[PDB]
DNA sequence: ATCGAGAATCCCGGTGCCGAGGCCGCTCAATTGGTCGTAGACAGCTCTAGCACCGCTTAAACGCACGTACGCGCTGTCCCCCGCGTTTTAACCGCCAAGGGGATTACTCCCTAGTCTCCAGGCACGTGTCAGATATATACATCCGAT
DNA sequence: ATCGGATGTATATATCTGACACGTGCCTGGAGACTAGGGAGTAATCCCCTTGGCGGTTAAAACGCGGGGGACAGCGCGTACGTGCGTTTAAGCGGTGCTAGAGCTGTCTACGACCAATTGAGCGGCCTCGGCACCGGGATTCTCGAT
């Protein structure tokens, strides 16, 4: 008798799930092939050390992660539970972001 | 060889699961459609500016190796001071 | 040879054999307090200097760092801090 | 010579350093002249504020069943409290992730 | 007779006379006593230059007023074209003031 | 003599003052709590800025605060304010 | 044998003033001899184009002196100048002129 | 007994303001703030010149450094032309 | 309305292993002890600029009516995104290779603090206009009914 | 959907008046010509630590496929606040007085750099085992589909 839980018993409790553990999400091969990628541009041929792309990988999901966190605050602001791309919007303007 | 290695994704590597479990650390239950794309668009824009700032500091030792303490002194100087690295 | 580095890392292990005695702290938490110390001594050290630097004058006392702590360390924080700091100074000045 | 080769910090009562503080002091370039006891009262500051985080990363590091403060006990053991957060609210700390908060209207709408 | 406005033009024509004109709006003495009842908290028996006070405006007119500035895009962007209270509060917590 | 009934400094701020920052953010229409609401935050900016101005006069000991007290108080705040010098 | 004149600096700016104010502020313990040069040629090109902003925004309120009003549009109208001062209030400055479009009373 | 003074940036920047618009005068307000805005840059640009002296093991600061730190704080277009006349200076100084 | 699969989550138990903690040499930065110009507490004046006070006009603030439009709750309707099996597929991991570049130590040397005097650049200080606010009278631009 | 009061707003013209651009004087900080120790460019090397490749497994990513609930447009109904007019009312002004304290300048003095010998103290190398993972098994709890 196959029956999926719902549209949030994965979501709320994969959000204790990813609130509560600590470690650093996306791959590491990807996410140093995209740091290099940005780098080619403002000089040729650079090298790194493998601590400073964990430590941009922290940085960066730092801030996305605190970016989630405000664009959460934004939509249920408006009575609404998801999150959409013109409430990212708001954030990157409120906070200051939107240059 | 290199079995695939077309990285396809020139910049999508932050899969669409991947931006799901950032997201679901910060507490987002229902992410919309076109949420991906434009999240690689705020994630390149930010990287853009940190390493566009660290490869200065990188360049001015006339070093051609970025380390660890470049980057983050590189966040410090924009505000976002990230400790565990020096 | 191998140049010597300095830390703060056996200083926070004192302080800790001072507050919890038997507990112990990993590594990479070792090294993020090493950075705090790092980061709130150059935020007082800063608040010094151009605090000094109003003034006019060109030492730095510990009248001065008494306020810059007073301007730095949020409220209930202040207070501990100043009378830990006075406590210090005339506990050092008694010698 | 000799006359007692004593050190410092006992001379004040505390456990910093207060050469290596001072010396701190006076190679940044901060001022010119750098008066008598001031890392003593600035290493006094500092012990203070190392004894509260590592106090609270102690309660918590109970409180969550180790005997050993990694650094998601420096996580939500700063964030706990409200002032040290205040100090410290534009500082990311690696490893640390986020304390557990849940809107409101997320939580379910049971009976 | 009625004449009378809309509910709107009065506002949206003295939002081209407040956004065009630049001078200080807060009546001085009120303000001047403010500043010194909130400054008889932390210290007693003290006296103020003029131009501090004036200095004081700038920063409550700079403060507010961009407050009123993110207050009103996070009202909008709720389909509303009236701010309300939780909307303050949404932009302080996003400035990170609590 | 002269009428000086002006108890309550705060409420000095008056609702078309209020009225008039809103005129000049750009805002349309005021709800009715907002003028509490908007002495409340006014107050709290104003005792953290006056609380570090006081803190930068006791330091010279002097019982007169001056204009460069606050300009300076507002830039460590991080709301750096030209027109007064420094 | 001190057969000479005064002439000097001949360029933009106080090299000798801002010179002073690197070496007494506590910066390094020492400072090069190229840098005020550096750092004074920075400053006129900033100073020359926020006049410049400033002088046809000026004369597009057809005065002829620059009041703070000016110079709040005049630096808020370009991106980079606003970049650079985007948490900095000017006293008598006021806003520019933005209106949301949802505020523009529609109709037929 | 007369009194002291204290320096200000006002007929430079004045000068300035005669090399470009040159028939176009300016307020005294205005002039203030242009006075304590490039106090600002020059704080923002001598610390930066601070803060990346200290971390190469060096305490001088050369124009080279002024170069750098130019470079991380002007965004970009004024930034290439800032460094561009600071390259004329220096150049068009030890030239002579 | 309230009760069972059952699946995720929490509670002990041996294992291992390795990273946390500790111990032994050991360079060097703290330390101690004198000097010394000097920055700065300290006294006293001064005068000036902040505070106090009183009367008059009045712009502005206050307060009553009123109406409509803005907020907001219900209703339906669609679809986009959540959830879960199935394939694949490229990330992770171990190890092996090569050298380019970081860190080190030394070498040499130009260069930027430091001194003393010399003078004009800017800066305090009268000064008198031409730019702008302020009426002041005057013809457009758009709002708002009422048609 | 047009037309007209009307009405707030843009357009010359004087007019005082005063804030700024400017001329006089001065004095001290810019500068100019030396010296000197040291910070740093510059060479060369040590080696190590970044890069690269290659094979083996596979957790994760991709993708197809339900399906339902969440966004959102309509819509009716209340209320609260914008608009405008009579009342007040204290803010601005504008002068007048008084002296507390910023600021100046001088007095005298306790205190931080300069060296310079002396040493244990924190740091790196190098062990060593106990706490966290970590399977591995097992009872609890919560959810979701039933009554």
């Amino acid at each position: 008798k196959p029956h999926r839980y719902r549209p949030g018993t994965v979501a709320l409790r994969e959000i204790r799930r990813y609130q509560k553990s600590t470690e650093l999400l996306i791959r590491k091969l990807p996410f140093q092939r995209l740091v290099r990628e940005i780098a080619q541009d403002f000089k040729t041929d650079l090298r790194f050390q493998s601590s400073a792309v964990m430590a941009l990988q922290e940085a960066s999901e730092a801030y996305l992660v605190a970016l989630f966190e405000d664009t959460n605050l934004c939509a249920i602001h408006a009575k609404r539970v998801t999150i959409m791309p013109k409430d990212i919007q708001l954030a990157r303007r409120i906070r200051g972001e939107r240059a | 060889k290199r079995h695939r290695k077309v990285l396809r994704d020139n910049i999508q590597g932050i899969t669409k699961p991947a931006i799901r479990r950032l997201a679901r650390r910060g507490g987002v239950k229902r992410i919309s459609g076109l949420i991906y794309e434009e999240t690689r668009g705020v994630l390149k824009v930010f990287l853009e500016n940190v390493i566009r700032d660290a490869v200065t500091y990188t360049e001015h030792a006339k070093r051609k190796t970025v380390t660890a303490m470049d980057v983050v002194y590189a966040l410090k100087r924009q505000g976002r001071t990230l400790y565990g690295f020096g | 040879r191998k140049t010597r580095k300095e830390s703060y890392a056996i200083y926070v292990y004192k302080v800790l054999k001072q507050v919890h005695p038997d507990t112990g702290i990993s590594s990479k938490a070792m090294s993020i307090m090493n950075s705090f110390v790092n980061d709130v001594f150059e935020r007082i050290a800063g608040e010094a200097s151009r605090l000094a630097h109003y003034n006019k004058r060109s030492t730095i006392t510990s009248r001065e760092i008494q306020t810059a702590v007073r301007l730095l360390l949020p409220g209930e924080l202040a207070k501990h801090a100043v009378s830990e700091g006075t406590k210090a100074v005339t506990k050092y000045t008694s010698a | 010579t000799r006359a007692k080769a004593k050190t410092r910090s006992s001379r004040a009562g505390l456990q910093f350093p207060v050469g290596r503080v001072h010396r701190l002091l006076r190679k940044g370039n901060y001022a010119e002249r750098v008066g008598a006891g001031a890392p003593v009262y600035l290493a006094a500051v500092l012990e203070y504020l190392t004894a509260e985080i590592l106090e609270l990363a102690g309660n918590a590091a109970r409180d969550n069943k180790k005997t050993r403060i990694i650094p998601r006990h420096l996580q939500l053991a700063v964030r706990n409290d409200e002032e040290l957060n205040k100090l410290l609210g534009r500082v990311t700390i690696a490893q640390g992730g986020v304390l557990p908060n849940i809107q409101s209207v997320l939580l379910p709408k049971k009976t």
